Order: C-alpha cells, then structure tokens, then sequence
C-alpha cells in the first residue's frame, strides 16, 4: 500500500548538516510529486518546496532557497532534502508529503514525522 | 504570494456544539482549498477535498462550503474524539501557503 | 501603487485547455514589466503595437491575461492573422490588436510519463470564430503529452497580455 516512512530521528551540534529521507513505498513514484513541509514545536506547518520525480524540476519557499536543496533517486523511488546549515532555531519536526498534481492537488499522504534536534550541548 | 489568514486560533467549545471555521485569502483562489486536521502529537491529514466536498473515506460529518475567496469549514458536532487544531491550505499557485491554525478546547 | 499579480497568473500550478482558455482582468496594480521581460524563460516575447522596453512606462485602462496550454508548433499561429486549425476553431485574436504573446516550454511539469491528457483543444465547429470568443464525430480531441515527445509535440505555456492604449482612465501603470 502507499506510505511514506521517515528516515528516523537525528541529533547533530550546530553547523553539522543533516541530509535526511523519506522512503516512498505502495505506488507510482513519477506519477504522484513529492512535497516537503515543515513545523516546529508551538507553530502550525509551513512548506518548505517541491520536487517532480520524473523530471527533477524542483521549487522552493524563498525563505529557504539557500539552505535546502533537493534531489530524487527515482530508479530506488526515494527522494531526499539536504539542508547546509543549522541553527538553534531550526530545532523542528519535518513531514515528507505526497503532492497529487495532476489530480486532486492534495497532500493526502504523509510521513510519520522527522525530528532534527539541533543542540550546541 | 497568497497569504491565508484562519482564526479564532482558541475555539473553545463545548462538546455536541456545531463548530465552525472559515479561511479568507489574500486573493482570488478559485476554488483550490484544503482543510487538515492535526490530533494531539499527530500528524496532518487530508479531510476536504476542493473545500467543499468530502474525500472518498472520510466520514460525511465533515462538510465544506464557500467558493472564490471565503472558505468555511463546519463540524456538525464536537465530541473530544475530533479535538483537533484545521489548517487551510492553497494549492491553485506557488508558492503553496499553510494557515495559521485553529484550536479547540473545552 | 501596490504590486501587482502577475506571479499567480504566470505560476499557476495547472494552466486551461485551450478550447475553453482562461481570462483574468488585471486591475489596480502598478505592473512591473522589467521583471517579467528580463526573465530568460520566455521562448518568446513578440508584442504587436507597442515596445517591449517601452511597455514599462505606459498606463493601461483593462488589461487581460489569457492562458492556456498548446502545442509547440501551433504557438506560430497565435500571431495575428494566421489562419489554422487551432486560430480559426479554439482560440483567434482580433486583427491588430495591441498586445504581447509570452511562451515558454513547460514540459518539464505538464508532460507526464505514459501521457497527460488532461488537456484538450477542439476538433470539429461548423464555422470559424469571432475575436475573443470561446466555446463549450465527438469535437473534442485530447493531447498526447508524453515526456519524450518532440518539441513541436511539447506543451508550451501561452501567455496572451492584452492591452488597449487608449487614453480612457487608466487603472494599471508602470513606474
Ligand atoms: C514566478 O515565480 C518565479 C520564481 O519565484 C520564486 O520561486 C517560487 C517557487 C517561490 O519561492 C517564489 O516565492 C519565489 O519568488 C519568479 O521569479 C523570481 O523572482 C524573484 C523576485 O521576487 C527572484 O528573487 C531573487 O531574490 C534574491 C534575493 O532578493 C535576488 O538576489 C535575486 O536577484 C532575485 O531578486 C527570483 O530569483 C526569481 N526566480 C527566477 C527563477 O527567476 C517570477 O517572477 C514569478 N512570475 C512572475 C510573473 O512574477
């Protein structure tokens, strides 16, 4: 069946960068986008950007163009966000999402929800 | 850049009380709206569907209404297995924009 | 004097059909046009009456972006005048009119492995048609838009801006 699996849960001290995975399972992966969104403790979710699978065009938030960039193995079917710096901050939960394009344009499935503990100690 | 201003961010509420939620963007959508529920320590999932009609699989108490600009959600009833924060969300055009996000409480 | 909204019209996720192309009516903004002519994505910028460098100093009384999804090969008919299957029967503009026509290959999101076919243009009508109208064997003939097809075959993203000059009160300015 379809469902998205974090890669798990990693801690780093600050500057460590964190390249982290969604792993995609149950349908086509070209057919549907992948879309990454992004929370913290005590704020509801903003995105972060977008990728297609089967052309690896990718779209940003423009507070975040920098800081992350994203890539897709489309042959294993699983795609990936790298994110070059850390702050105290960015302490935060991450969701990997399911975006239907050419359909309904929902995010009807998620992942279970990445945490980046990001700690100076 | 649609911005997508949802709010009484605290909807306190007793519980067998109709609730209802509304979105208003920065502009004209159409009719492209998303509502997510959030339970506690969950995550997100879809509930509605073009905002006005239900998903195939959830129940039929959640229903959608408003079309263009202003976009409302009901709950027929609120029982403490729906306490939940609803998020609206656009997808008609980048960048994709999440609300603010409503809370229930007794 | 506040911005205007020319990003949702241009970074629409999903685009119309041409047979029942979309139309916006850009109003109250003070349009940037240098952003928009600057940008190298555009295959072509071809305005008809007007400078392209000069647009950005005029005002415009209604101004109206239409979009839809095409062809390759069939952008060269959305010049004036150009008579084919697509101008007379989908989409035909006025003759000399005043505008600018913005393309740009879009077939890294509209084509889709085994085809998107979403898109659909007209193929029967009894008679050709009139300026800016639209309509609504079976007429209605799909696209094939597969991601390998060639380029007159890929789906480009048609932007018509159309504009009238006349000095009537003129809500849209450039700086
Ligand atoms: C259609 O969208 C593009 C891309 O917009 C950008 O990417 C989206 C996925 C979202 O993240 C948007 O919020 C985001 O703006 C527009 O082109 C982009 O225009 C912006 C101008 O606001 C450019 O921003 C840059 O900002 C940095 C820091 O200020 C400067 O150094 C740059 O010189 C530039 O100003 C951005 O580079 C540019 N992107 C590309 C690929 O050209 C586009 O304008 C929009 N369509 C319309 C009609 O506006």
């Amino acid at each position: 069946e379809v469902q998205l699996q974090q890669s798990g849960a990693e801690l780093v001290k600050p500057g460590a960068s964190v390249k982290m995975s969604c792993k995609a399972s149950g349908y086509t992966f070209t057919s549907y986008w992948i879309t990454w969104v992004k929370q913290r403790p005590g704020q509801g979710l903003e995105w972060i950007g977008d990728i297609y699978p089967g052309s690896g065009s990718t779209k940003y938030n423009e507070k975040f163009r920098s800081e992350a960039t994203l890539t897709v193995d489309t042959s294993s079917t699983t795609a990936y966000m790298q994110l070059s710096s850390l702050t105290s901050e960015d302490s935060a939960v991450y969701y990997c999402a399911r975006w239907d394009f050419y359909g309904s344009r929902t995010f009807d499935y998620w992942g279970q929800g990445t945490t980046l503990t990001v700690s100076s100690a | 850049d649609i911005v997508l201003t949802q709010s009484p961010a605290i909807l306190s509420v007793s519980p067998g009380e109709r609730v209802s939620f509304s979105c208003r963007a920065s502009q004209n959508i159409g009719t492209i709206i998303h509502w997510y529920q959030q339970r506690t320590n969950g995550s997100p999932r879809l509930l509605i569907k073009y905002a006005s009609e239900s998903v195939s699989g959830i129940p039929s108490r959640f229903s959608g209404s408003g079309s263009g600009t202003d976009f409302t959600l009901s709950i027929n009833s609120v029982e403490s297995e729906d306490i939940a924060d609803y998020y609206c969300q656009q997808s008609s055009s980048w960048p994709l924009t999440f609300g603010a996000g409503t809370k229930l409480e007794l | 004097t506040n911005l205007c909204p020319f990003g949702e019209v241009f970074n629409a996720t999903r685009f119309a059909s041409v047979y029942a192309w979309n139309r916006k009516r850009i109003s109250n903004c003070v349009a940037d046009y240098s952003v928009l002519y600057n940008s190298a994505s555009f295959s072509t910028f071809k305005c008809y009456g007007v400078s392209p460098t000069k647009l950005n100093d005029l005002c415009f009384t209604n101004v109206y972006a239409d979009s839809f999804v095409i062809r390759g090969d069939e952008v060269r008919q959305i010049a004036p005048g150009q008579t084919g299957k697509i101008a007379d029967y989908n989409y035909k503009l006025p003759d000399d009119f005043t505008g600018c026509v913005i393309a740009w290959n879009s077939n890294n999101l509209d084509s889709k492995v085994g085809g998107n076919y979403n898109y659909l243009y007209r193929l029967f009508r009894k008679s050709n048609l009139k300026p800016f109208e639209r309509d609504i064997y079976f007429p209605l003939q799909s696209y094939g838009f597969q991601p390998t097809n060639g380029v007159g075959y890929q789906p480009y993203r048609v932007v018509v801006l159309s504009f009238e000059l006349l000095h009537a009160p003129a809500t849209v300015c450039g700086p």
